RNA sequence: UCGUUGUUUUUUUCUG
């Protein structure tokens, strides 16, 4: 029912073992390609979002979205309670919560400030800004995909990402 | 453009007719009173007479409908033959114009000369076939409606009209009209199958029927017969 | 409706007289193929004679 | 609407792509293996699985589900299944494609006879279009006679000389001239020995040849896996009630089965070479058959009967084809034939309709706050009083039978649903004489519902239908719609068809009685 | 004509046929490219705005 | 509805009667098909709204058309005798 | 990790719904029935960008049906997991063949060969929980897995979470 | 059962004459067994749905094979009407 | 891309029996199957002649999306259609 | 108790 951007992908002869998704190797599948073509056509790249920005974004279309509602006149139940259905309530209120309780950046300004330092493939680097360590041995341990790359620049990146983290 | 079923057979006034003939029923005079268009006809035919604007007006009118003569005589209608399926009647437009403004009498008109070209000319760019601005375009417009147009000046010559005729201004300005929107409603609708239309109005008729002629010489064409009998 | 396929007479209109056989009875207006042509016609439940053991009845059986 | 809901997404077709079938997607899509060839499991009922009888493939009968679809006679589209052969056989059709092809390349090497150093054929392969690149390279490669071992840097040619085909009907000769001169050493061609052949052939000569990787791979012209059709394609017809006899294909599916089965069972004991030879060569001919049974220069399979049997060729050739026969032309619903009268008092447009016909031809109508009181007393007038309905069809296409719905009396009508009200003045039907020569022959009259059984027409609108009323016929089709009658009324009307585009002058006129009477 | 022999070679050489021709879509049962269905139908807003206020849809 | 008449109903362009005349007022049929393979494999159970064509293993990009019988028939030889004709709801050039 | 991208959807609108706001009404039907649908391509719908400026373009007419055919395109961010991807998770329930792990909208299986050896079920515990060296583990409390095992069910995918790699448990 | 009626039929399976019909009027009642109760199934040999008339005589006898052989033989009148066809 | 915009719309102005009689069709069946009526109606009960009084003052909410035989497009609105 | 199904295959003589 839900409708895609990419046309034809008719059958094909010679097959590929790039369809089933992996991050390590980078086999996001046909739908999340490297170059891909909007609605109307214009060339728009992959975008891939954070924990934080991504709660910060869904906080604001949600709250914008109740004001529209409301005509004129904040927190995840009250704003999972804007959407309609039992199932749809249910999902939006468990996802807003997995936003406040993993998002490792909360405010306006600590997101802001994350977001200029990191703003090359655009999934390592979203990866990275969403995926926290402590220094650049466990960075690397637990993400395979910049173990060498011959451009480290992880330790003052991990180390401005620490500054940032709000105490607790 | 025209659909098969908005044109009828009329006569090009221009074609037949000998020189003399010709410049006696089509070219005006000023100079020579005994060949001028009839004073009272014309309300104002005091104004024209010894006139030279309107003379060099009619010059090119004349110059029109003679360059409309040559080229259909030389180059399309080679015979000479003057009847040809075209858009729009204008004899019975005309004569509707007259009957509904009881143009009767010999009531002297009220139609100046530059009224009558100038309406005609305008009239000759207002004949819509392709609308758009591209140099070719244009040129093809030109091209399509050169027959029908050429009718037109033969007919709305202004002899004709201020004598045979005698409209007043609006009857004029309503045949504008008239003719304007018959030949607007005369054209093919885009999408029209013709090609089955034509390929039953081509095949029926050979139903109903020393050279050989007949169903065999249309059966050898069709199949392209290298050696007819 | 188990009074079908009975041989019925008609007693007022214009087939006065005549028999027929009921052929439908959906319901308040019986269907009766006529005998001398080669037709059916329509007629109310109350203008019927039907046939029975004693000549001819009225609709009460 | 008279569909049952589906959750898949409805769309228009807007390209249809040909090929051959892949012996792997065959298998794929089919659903069992055809292998026991009597198709009757005991002779009291239940027949055997494994058989041309599987319930899988789909249900024929009104009772039974399909075991594969779980849909009735309405859904259940048939579902096919495959059949291995146990030697591959040449595909009829192809033969001369076939042979071409191999002439065009190599018997060892399995490639084509030159490379792209050759002018010609290096401008050949620039040619888009397939075939004429095809012809090009056929042209250009049936002159090498001899398949180089060496470039004309080896080019990996087999160097043996490529052998002269001639095709013989059902089997190919290829004629070696070895090396001056030698004994011609010419053989049967076997149909597995080219398939290995193709099977090697890189995809570069394969788009050169105007073939296709995808769809279009050549060694898939030779057949190993047959699919089999389900019922549906070859329905079992009824002699005589409950005698059904077995449609040609049956038989001849059958037939193919055991021959394949009978291979299958030389190799295991003394098969000296030539009984295998006449075993597959008779195989052969039943699979040929079975895809087609006309072909020249050789006798025609036929049927116990002696009536030749029906190869799928020959049923979608000629025009009882399903071309000609079910596609362009089809025997339509809402339709009626008559004879014809004229009819003086009957305004240009109109027509004579018999009450017979009004009330058995029915036109839908939807349910309105306009119309709902006129619909509703023609629902109580029921079907057998003109004017009056005969079916009520609810907003998800339960329909009501008027005739054994005694509770007529018991029905409110609801907006949006549709009511089949007899055929009532003014309606536009269609009207149509067989032959259909041009455009004038078939107009949209209006509807003018008249005693006696006869269509009546004016007297004027005769000239084009070029009917008289010594007993012609004309036919009467129904619109089911809205939009029909729109187009009918806009289009097909009879006053708009008065002048003919074929010689720009009227059609009709004044004819006979009223001519010699206004003279 | 020659059904058959124009089937085989188009499945030969894998022809595609764009569907945009008229016997095509009548054997599709589709709206032919031709005469009432030579373009196409779009509902439109920005007209159907200029209804009064009680048309607003449920 | 013979062949010419069939062409006459084009000369007066009655595009939509025609479409009508020869799927509704006759053998109207609703199939499935896969989006992948274009072929009509698709095993439907609507009662259990289940669908899958077995050889791309697909359940999602699923069609439904509605042809004439006698279209889907000719189709079902036209597989039972090694030719494919596959159907795609899309232009590809 | 999510992903925002545009996405559309086909809308069948009866002649009924005829009038001036029906732009509106499409975009709040939109909304309404879009949330909370899953698919194996893109995943757990969650959330719609947007809500108030969706260019639905302009309509088309079904011939045969007279309804209103809307191509409604849009833009939304929604979440799928992949396989080789490394993110905390949210412990829920315990059982004997594996605690559940409610992941946000999605629970994680553990099996039982692949969870730490010192880790022991002891239902004594109160609250329920398991125990380890400076480990613990609760409903709540941030724990590291690996999730390699992606078989969507059309409606709700299947993952499975694995603690029994190298720095994998709760940080 | 076939949709008519057999109302009309005799108990020995056929109907007398003098007796009227007329479409969709079962006139012969035959049944077959069913090969294997309720094992019959008809045979029946309704009257053309668009033909009415009044039985005239039934034959009865033996075929060639000592099977009952029967024979029903309707008629009607056929009144000229608009439509009908003559010449001269 | 396929749109053409509205300064250059090339067709003809007018309109096409076949757009007249494909309009007319929708127009009836919409009204006729509980649809809006933008037109106030006096007598007349059949949805078809509701459709050619509501043409006739040239008040149908239906744009016409003319294919060029290349592929791109132009739309025009039944309101600004010269209608004989 | 709604429901409720009726052959093919050829050949023939005819109708416009
Ligand atoms: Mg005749
Ligand atoms: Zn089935
Ligand atoms: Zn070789
Ligand atoms: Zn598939």
């Amino acid at each position: 029912v839900s409708t895609s951007t990419v046309g034809a992908r008719r059958r094909r002869a010679k097959q590929q073992v790039d369809d089933e998704e992996n991050a390590t190797l980078l086999r996001l599948g046909p739908e999340f390609a490297l170059k891909q073509y909007d609605h109307d056509g214009n060339e728009h790249d992959l975008i891939a979002l954070s924990l934080s920005e991504s709660r910060l974004l869904i906080r604001e279309a949600l709250k914008a979205r109740s004001r529209a509602r409301n005509g004129g006149v904040i927190d995840d139940d009250e704003l999972a309670k804007v959407t309609s259905g039992a199932v749809a309530n249910g999902v939006v209120k468990k996802t807003l919560d997995y936003l406040n309780t993993f998002a490792r950046f909360k405010d306006e300004e600590t997101c802001t400030a994350v977001d200029q330092l990191l703003h090359l493939h655009p999934f390592e680097i979203a990866q990275l800004s969403s995926l926290g360590c402590e220094d650049v041995d466990e960075a690397i341990t637990l993400i395979p995909s910049l173990a060498a790359k011959k451009e480290v620049n992880l330790q003052r990146i991990l180390d401005e990402l620490n500054r940032l983290e709000d105490p607790y | 453009g025209l659909d098969g079923t908005q044109v009828e057979r009329q006569t090009i006034d221009t074609i037949p007719g000998s020189d003399k003939a010709f410049h006696k029923r089509y070219y005006v005079d000023l100079m020579d009173e005994k060949n001028s268009i009839k004073p009272d006809v014309i309300e104002y035919a005091a104004d024209i007479l010894g006139d030279v604007e309107l003379q060099k007006e009619l010059n090119s009118e004349y110059e029109q409908l003679v360059s409309d003569r040559k080229f259909l005589r030389e180059i399309v209608f080679v015979n000479g033959d003057h009847n040809w399926p075209l858009p729009v009647n204008l004899r019975r437009i005309i004569q509707n114009a007259q009957q509904i403004f009881h143009l009767d009498r010999a009531k002297a008109s009220d139609l100046t000369i530059p009224e009558i070209i100038h309406g005609v000319r305008d009239l000759c760019k207002k004949l819509f076939v392709l609308r758009g601005e591209n140099e070719l375009i244009k040129e093809a417009q030109q091209n399509a409606t050169s027959l029908f147009q050429c009718l037109v000046r033969a007919r709305l010559a202004t002899r004709r009209i201020l004598e045979e005729f005698r409209l007043n201004r609006d009857a004029f300005e309503w045949v504008l009209g008239t003719i304007e929107a018959q030949f607007q409603r005369s054209l093919v609708h885009p999408g029209e199958m013709v090609g089955v239309i034509a390929a039953q109005s081509i095949g029926e008729p050979a139903t109903q029927m020393n050279v050989t002629l007949g169903v065999p010489r249309l059966k050898e064409i069709l199949n392209v017969a290298k050696n007819i009998k | 409706d188990p009074t079908l396929n009975k041989t019925v007479k008609i007693r007022q209109g214009g087939y006065k007289g005549k028999i027929g056989i009921v052929k439908e009875a959906n319901g308040d207006r019986f269907r009766v193929e006529l005998h001398n042509p080669n037709k059916t016609i329509p007629i109310p439940c109350s203008f019927l004679l039907i046939e029975s053991t004693h000549g001819w009845v009225p609709y009460e059986d | 609407s008279q569909f049952p809901y589906s959750s898949a997404p409805l769309r228009s077709v807007k390209e249809v792509q040909f090929g051959l079938l892949s012996p792997e997607e065959i298998r794929a899509i089919s659903v069992v293996k055809i292998e026991y060839p009597e198709i009757m499991d005991e002779s009291r009922q239940r027949p055997r699985e494994g058989g041309l009888n599987d319930p899988k493939l789909g249900s024929i009968d009104r009772n039974f589900k399909c075991q594969t679809c779980g849909e009735g006679m309405a859904e259940c589209p048939g579902h096919f299944g495959h059949m291995e052969l146990a030697k591959p056989v040449f595909h009829i059709g192809f033969i001369p494609k076939i042979k071409k092809v191999c002439e065009c390349i190599c018997m060892n090497c399995g490639k084509l006879l030159l490379d792209e150093t050759n002018p010609t054929m290096a401008q050949a392969i620039r040619i888009r279009d397939p075939k004429k690149r095809f012809n090009a390279v056929w042209q250009l490669c049936k002159t090498k006679m001899v398949c180089e071992a060496d470039a004309p840097v080896s080019r990996g040619g087999c160097g043996n000389t490529q052998p002269v085909v001639r095709k013989d009907g059902m089997k190919l000769w290829g004629t070696w001239k070895k090396s001056r001169d030698a004994q011609p050493e010419r053989k049967l061609l076997t149909p597995g020995e080219i398939l290995n052949v193709f099977k090697h052939i890189s995809p570069e000569d394969c788009f050169r040849l105007g073939f296709n990787e995808d769809y279009a791979r050549p060694e898939w012209m030779i057949i190993t896996v047959l699919p089999v059709p389900p019922p549906q394609v070859r329905p079992s017809i009824a002699m005589d009630e409950t005698t059904q006899g077995q449609d040609d294909l049956t038989h001849k599916l059958s037939d193919i089965l055991k021959a394949n089965i009978n291979v299958q069972k030389l190799e295991m004991d003394g098969s000296p070479q030539h009984i295998i030879n006449e075993v597959e060569q008779l195989l052969q001919f039943h699979v040929a058959t079975y895809m087609d049974n006309d072909i020249a220069g050789q006798p025609q399979a036929l049927q116990k009967s002696g009536r030749p049997v029906k190869a799928i060729r020959a049923r979608l050739k000629g025009k009882e084809g399903r071309l000609r026969g079910n596609l362009m032309g089809k025997r339509v619903d809402f339709s009626a034939r008559t004879v014809i009268s004229g009819d003086p008092n009957l305004e240009l447009d109109q027509v004579g309709v018999p009450i017979s016909i009004a009330k058995t031809l029915s036109y839908p109508e939807t349910v309105t706050q306009y119309n709902i009181h006129r619909l509703t007393e023609y629902v109580r007038n029921g079907p057998n009083e003109h004017p009056g309905a005969k079916y009520v069809i609810r907003d998800n296409g339960d329909r009501i039978d008027l005739r054994y719905h005694k509770r007529a009396g018991d029905i409110v009508l609801q907006y949006g649903w549709k009511v089949e009200r007899h055929l009532m003045d003014d309606d536009p039907v269609l009207f149509n004489r067989q032959p259909s020569l041009h455009k004038m022959s078939m107009m949209a009259h209006r509807v003018k519902v008249m005693p006696y059984s006869t269509f009546r027409l004016n007297l004027s609108v005769t000239s084009p239908y070029n009917a008289d009323f010594d007993g012609d016929e004309m036919n009467l089709h129904v619109p089911q719609s809205e939009e029909t009658r729109a187009e009918l009324s806009q289009l097909c009307a009879v006053p708009l068809q008065i002048v003919s585009p074929q010689s720009n002058k009227p059609v009709m006129g004044i004819v006979q009685d009223t001519l010699c009477g206004v003279r | 004509e020659e059904t058959v022999e124009i089937l085989f070679e188009a499945g030969a050489a894998a022809e595609l046929d764009d569907c945009r021709g008229v016997s095509e879509n009548v054997m599709l049962g589709q709206l032919a490219p031709m005469g009432t269905g030579a373009f196409d139908v779009m509902i439109d807003e920005k007209l159907l705005t200029s209804l009064p206020a009680d048309y607003a849809p449920t | 509805f013979g062949e010419m008449e069939r062409d006459c109903m084009i000369a007066h362009g009655a595009a939509g009667f025609l479409k009508e005349r020869l799927m509704e007022a006759s053998d109207a049929f609703r199939v499935h098909v896969c989006g992948i393979c274009g072929l009509m494999s698709v095993i439907a159970n609507l009662k259990k709204n289940q669908f899958e064509c077995r050889s791309c293993k697909n359940k999602t990009n699923i069609y439904q058309l509605h042809i004439p019988y006698a279209a889907k028939l000719l189709f079902q030889e036209l597989m039972a005798m090694n030719i494919a004709p596959r159907l795609y709801t899309e232009r590809s050039g | 990790m999510f992903f925002l991208k545009d996405l559309s959807l086909i809308l069948t609108l009866h002649p009924s719904y005829f009038g001036p706001q029906m732009n509106q009404y499409l975009r709040e039907k939109l909304l309404t029935d879009v949330e909370g649908t899953c698919t194996g391509q893109f995943g757990y719908i969650v959330t719609v960008l947007d809500g108030m400026n969706i260019d639905v373009g302009k309509g088309r007419i079904i011939p045969g049906s007279g309804s209103a055919e809307f191509e409604v395109k849009y833009r939304a961010v929604v979440w799928k997991p992949f396989k080789g991807e490394v993110v905390d998770a949210i412990v829920s329930n315990v059982s004997p063949i594996g605690f559940f792990a409610d992941v946000g909208p999605l629970n994680v299986f553990v099996s039982t060969r692949l969870i730490p050896d010192n880790l022991v079920y002891n239902p004594s515990n109160s609250p329920p929980a398991y125990m380890s060296n400076d480990e613990l583990i609760t409903k709540g409390s941030k724990v590291r897995l690996k999730v390699v095992g992606t078989r969507t069910d059309v409606n709700e995918i299947y993952a499975i979470g694995s603690i029994k790699e190298d720095f994998l448990g709760a940080i | 059962l076939k949709h008519g009626t057999y109302e009309k039929l005799d108990e020995d399976g056929l109907i007398a004459p003098g007796v009227r019909v007329s479409g969709d009027d079962i006139i012969i009642g035959k049944t077959t067994p069913i090969p294997p109760y309720h094992t019959k199934r008809d045979a029946s040999t309704p009257l053309r749905s668009t033909e009415n008339g009044i039985v005239d005589q039934v034959l009865l006898t033996t075929n060639q094979e000592g099977l009952k052989f029967v024979k029903v033989r309707m008629r009607t009148t056929k009144v000229p009407q608009i439509g009908d066809k003559f010449a001269s | 891309e396929l749109a053409i915009l509205k300064e250059e719309r090339t067709t003809t102005p007018y309109l096409t029996k076949y757009e007249r009689a494909r309009i007319l069709g929708t127009r009836a069946l919409q009204i006729s199957m509980n649809a809006p009526v933008l037109v106030d109606i006096e007598g007349e009960t059949d949805p078809l002649q509701i459709a050619m009084k509501e043409l006739s003052q040239r008040k149908i909410p239906l744009v016409i999306r003319r294919y060029l035989p290349d592929g791109s497009y132009e739309d025009w609105g039944c309101d600004e259609l010269i209608v004989d």
